[PDB]
RNA sequence: CCGGCAUCGCGCUCCUAGCCCGGCAUCGUUACUUUGAAGAAAUUAGAGUGCUCAAAGCAAGCCAUCGCUCUGGAUACAUUAGCAUGGGAUAACAUCAUAGGA
RNA sequence: UAGGAUAGGGGCCUACCAUGGUGGUGACGGGUGACGGAGAAUUAGGGUUCGAUUCCGGAGAGGGAGCCUGAGAAACGGCUAC
RNA sequence: GAAACUGCGAAUGGCUCAUUAAAUCAGUUAUAGUUUGUUUGAUGGUACGUGCUACUCGGAUAACCGUAGUAAUUCUAGAGCU
């Protein structure tokens, strides 16, 4: 059973430091290894894109996922960032300059897509939805 | 005689010691006389400082070091230095988020005047002085063994 | 430069101290003076906190001593530096610091002490009534000086100021210097 | 820093000047003086704040050049003058006098006074001792120092001292059965009778003291300031004679004077 | 709710000391609790006030809205540590069998 | 212990002497994408997280180091050197 | 009155948060362990005369005027004044 003593502050608060690491979100946010991720602790970053690859759906769906490879222009890594429209794959060329941000989930696949964790928001300074919905153009 | 160990004369600041017209009862520090002092604060200057043969610069009682700031009160930890002690004070610091306690402690240096003698473990009532040394700001006053 | 701060220090625990400042000017030290004694007398003035000065004296020839029991203050010369409680060294060097034991010509204490008509005689021996001069200065005046210790700090004040030694005191030193 | 400030920003003034937190940056840093700069209040509120004299910085200025405002017998041009508790401000140009009081609420008032009541103010002593040759001299809490003072004056004592003299005329024991106006902490501006004095050896001499109208409290040493011998003070007392009331007393004080008008 | 006593209440010279008389100080310490002092402002809470409301601000309101009147610019919270005050249940630590007791 | 230095206390530094001092009540070391506080966000209560930034305190002026003037600077809208 | 000598100020303010984890810092102390231009109040004999009421007046520098150097700078030399 818990500890109950008056004199047992020191045994209380010490348990419930080293008890802290056994839960998740705490290690995740108190460990730091998210310096050493792609983004390293930003929301968003701007690359520069490589190729436009595609990638499968998992099992229960079937369709070709469109996603561009880009490298991150802070630290350049390289990163798949998933083109959210029909059509806007077309939008992408090679070689120009795209923002990515992440997809939700916190750097946690999304949906159906295997593997990616980010989705490209601008391209060549222009809003993605903009260009989808004719507002603006590049 | 006894004090007299050390590579110069040790004796106590503004007494003149061969003096011409000597006495008994002057004052403390009069006419050759061995100079004392009572430090305040309710305490009593003990006898063996009265009619010691010490010199101790740093004695309360018959050196040249004045008694102010805390008093704290204390037991006795290490008394292997040279005329200074290390006390250990014991306290209970309140932590807030369990409504509980836990112990706590500080070792103070203080410097014992030749006119006590200490175990260790014994109780000792210390008072703040100007520092002493690098790590001393503190006397003992009054030790109960 | 020379600097009296105790960052440098390391804690009472023993551990290393990090830099968190630079040194501070209202915290510096000098060079010491180690006045020595000769006779072509310097005393330098220094330029201090407040605007202040202290006189830093490199080199004394001569000092103001005290002779207690007699209650007599004379200026006189200084002969030499025979011992040093800090360190030897000082001696070998005949430098001048507090409580250094020095050599004095004692020629002024003993045309005094050749002092103390009709009246004048009625005041000789209203003295000499209680003439003591315990003989170990009988026999060093015999020698021609007295041995005295510095109460003064020559590096700070640009004197060498001090007293004779009597009772307790001569003797202890003596003993020291056989 | 590298030597002594010279702005006091306005978030940093004391408390009962009553200065506004948005008009302006900085705050009139009052001058070295006789006064502790914590506890005085300058020649600029005064005239521009309190008075209404003058509008703006300048103002205070061009009054002050001119010689009319007069500080407890002389004229003082400079305008962050820490004037202090119990100084007299002068405008003969007016002939108008205020003696420096507190109020209940902890905020100078300018209490004004006649001209009989003018030429005097009362003083508490620091210390008594000696000086160069033997001399004996006292030390008050606004930097004046007097030679030869009575023997008898001892610390913390109060006295009067006629400003066109500038000696002594009388003093006041302090001790027990006097009345007293604090002059520091939460009581500050509340008047009253010395009650008690507990002595701690080592540490601040306490006083406990009752008012008039019964309330009882207690102060530090430091804080007490003697106005008069028994319990008749020597001073006029402000809009209210120094009794300190609860809020409910003050909010019937409204309502109560709300049927009236 | 409490003061002031009395039962089978270890004392006082010295401070306070009623007209022989309450309510005196050192010859075990703390935690705990009560009250007080001293605690920067801004922020927070909150009293007052019709910036036209509000977020605000510290103002303003009356005069015959005529040679000016009444003014305000409160109050509170502030864990732990440090200072002082009463309580002595609860719980610590020290301790009358060598009577070296009063 | 005695000095020297300082505006002054003090291993601050020198000479001599003793063998200490801190540590599971966490020393010493390491990380900090760490200036501290007043405070901020969310708050049933208890809490969790934040505090580069206008107020207070500290520190720095490319990096170290040394200084002059002066009451006050180890100053950088001053100097000297790297 | 410009210029110039003299004096004063430029050590405050403003900016930033790199270093720094009993450090800074906060509440709380201490200086009987010190410095403090300035403000304010008080205060001040003898300097040589063998203490017998005071015992004599300097040169030299800017602004100016004028001869230059150097590619150059509130870089700089020499001469005439006061
Ligand atoms: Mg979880
Ligand atoms: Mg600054
Ligand atoms: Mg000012
Ligand atoms: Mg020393
Ligand atoms: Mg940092
Ligand atoms: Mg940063
Ligand atoms: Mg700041
Ligand atoms: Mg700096
Ligand atoms: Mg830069
Ligand atoms: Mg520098």
């Amino acid at each position: 059973g818990k500890t109950r003593g008056m004199g047992a502050g020191r045994k209380l608060k010490t348990h419930r430091r080293n008890q802290r690491w056994a839960d998740k979100a705490y290690k995740k946010s108190h460990l730091g290894n998210e310096w050493k991720k792609p983004f390293a602790g930003s929301s968003h970053a701007k690359g520069i894109v490589l190729e436009k690859i595609g990638i499968e759906a998992k099992q229960p769906n079937s369709a070709i996922r469109k996603c561009a490879r880009v490298q991150l222009v802070k630290n350049g890594k390289k990163i798949a960032a998933f083109v959210p429209n029909d059509g806007c794959l077309n939008f992408i060329e090679e070689n120009d300059e795209v923002l990515i941000a992440g997809f939700g989930r916190k750097g946690h696949a999304v949906g159906d897509i295997p593997g990616v964790r980010f989705k490209v928001v601008k391209v060549s300074g222009v809003s993605l939805l903009a260009l989808f919905k004719e507002k603006k153009e590049k | 005689m006894a004090e007299q160990t050390e590579k110069s004369f040790l004796k106590q600041p503004k007494v003149f010691l061969s003096t011409k017209k000597a006495d008994k009862a002057k004052r403390p520090g009069k006419a050759g006389n061995r100079f004392w002092k009572s430090v305040g604060l309710g305490f009593k200057t003990p006898r063996e400082a009265i009619d010691g043969t010490y010199i101790d610069k740093k004695c309360p009682f018959t050196g040249t070091v004045a008694i102010r700031g805390r008093i704290i009160a204390g037991t006795c930890h290490s008394a292997k230095m040279n005329r200074t002690i290390i006390v250990r004070r014991n306290y209970l610091h309140f932590v807030k988020k369990y409504q509980r306690y836990e112990k706590r402690h500080s070792n103070i240096p203080a410097h014992i005047s030749p006119c006590f003698r200490v175990k260790e473990g014994d109780h000792v009532i210390i008072g703040q002085c100007r520092p002493l040394s690098k790590t001393v700001r503190f006397n003992v006053l009054k030790v109960v063994p | 430069g020379i600097s009296r701060d105790s960052m440098h220090k390391r804690r009472a625990t023993g551990g290393k101290q990090k830099a968190w400042r630079k040194k501070r000017k209202y915290e510096l030290g000098r060079q010491p003076a180690n006045t020595k004694l000769s006779s072509n007398k310097t005393v330098r003035r220094v330029r201090v906190r407040g605007g202040n000065v202290k006189w830093r004296a490199l080199r004394l020839d001569t000092g103001n001593f005290s002779w207690g029991s007699e209650a007599v203050t004379r200026k006189t010369r200084l002969l030499d530096v025979v011992y040093n409680s800090s360190n030897n060294e000082l001696v070998r060097t005949q430098t001048l610091v507090k409580n250094a034991i020095v050599q004095v010509d004692a020629a002024p204490f003993k045309q005094w002490y050749l002092t103390h008509s009709n009246n004048v005689q009625r005041k000789l021996e209203k003295r000499q009534q209680g003439r003591t001069l315990d003989s170990h200065i009988e026999e060093q005046f015999s020698g021609g000086r007295l041995l005295a210790c510095i109460s003064s700090r020559p590096g700070q004040c640009g004197r060498a100021d001090g007293y004779i030694l009597e009772g307790k005191e001569l003797e202890f030193y003596m003993r020291k210097l056989q | 820093a590298r030597g002594l400030k010279k702005h006091l920003k306005r978030l940093n003034a004391p408390s009962h000047w009553m200065l506004d937190k948005l008009g302006g940056a900085f705050a009139p840093k009052p001058s070295s003086g006789p006064h502790k700069a914590r506890e005085c209040l300058p020649l600029i509120l005064i005239l521009r704040n309190r008075l209404k004299y003058a509008l703006t910085y300048r103002e205070v200025q061009s009054i002050l050049m001119q010689r009319h405002i007069m500080v407890d017998g002389k004229v003082r041009t400079d305008k962050t003058y820490p004037a202090g508790f119990m100084d007299i401000i002068s405008i003969p140009k007016t002939g108008e006098n205020y003696r420096l009081l507190y109020d209940t609420k902890g905020r100078f008032r300018l209490h004004s006074v006649r001209d009989e009541d003018a030429k005097f103010k009362l003083c508490k002593v620091r210390s008594v001792q000696f000086g160069q040759k033997g001399i004996p001299y006292l030390n008050t809490y606004d930097g004046r120092t007097i030679r030869y003072p009575d023997p008898l004056i001892k610390a913390n004592d109060t006295i009067k001292l006629d400003l066109e003299t500038n000696k002594i005329v009388d003093f006041i024991k302090f001790d027990v059965g006097n009345v007293v106006m604090v002059t520091g902490g939460r009581n500050t501006g509340r008047v009253g009778v010395i009650k008690n004095r507990e002595k701690h050896k080592g540490t601040f001499e306490t006083i406990h003291v009752e008012d008039a109208q019964g309330h009882q409290f207690a102060t530090r040493l430091g804080n007490v300031f003697t106005i008069g011998k028994g319990t008749k003070p020597w001073v006029s007392l402000p809009k209210g004679k120094g009794i300190k009331l609860t809020i409910i007393e003050e909010q019937r004080k409204r309502d109560a004077a709300a049927q009236a008008a």
